[PDB]
């Protein structure tokens, strides 16, 4: 959770 | 003695300090959060494009090989530029050898703040329990 996603 | 993985930072990486990670048990690679912070002897990184539970690295005594496994990361894991699994999918165990280039995540541009967050790109050195380089 909380990942900066491309 | 324990098998040992050394992660060193490559020029196209978000900067990090060299890690000496003993593989007595499998080690979680993932993003820093108040419950786990980066340390010289872990594979936790203050890098926003890494997943909380990004990958696992371990040594298998039966095969004598080191493995990396992507554990449903959002942005991917790569060995020598080859992606281990699709987004949010788990990979099989994938063998790594000393000298391999391992990447966690990809670069992501935050659109509203127009800041690009780099990924982790590492040369890994691997040592068997007997000290020999893998």
């Amino acid at each position: 959770d909380g990942t900066m996603k491309r | 003695p324990s098998a040992l993985a050394i992660f060193t930072c490559r020029p196209n990486s978000h900067p990090f300090q060299e890690r000496h990670v003993y593989l007595d048990e499998p080690i979680k690679i993932g993003r820093s959060v108040a419950r786990c912070r980066p340390a010289q002897n872990n594979a936790t990184f203050d890098c926003k494009v890494l997943s909380r539970n990004h990958a696992l690295v371990w040594f298998d005594h039966k095969t004598g090989k080191f493995y990396l496994q992507d554990t449903k990361s959002s942005n991917g894991t790569f060995i020598n530029s080859q992606r281990l699994s699709r987004g949010s999918e788990e990979s099989p165990p994938c063998e790594i050898l000393s000298g391999d280039i391992i990447q966690f995540g990809v670069d992501v541009t935050e659109n509203t703040r127009k800041v690009t967050h780099g990924c982790i790109v590492s040369t890994i050195k691997l040592f068997l329990p007997d000290g020999m380089e893998a």
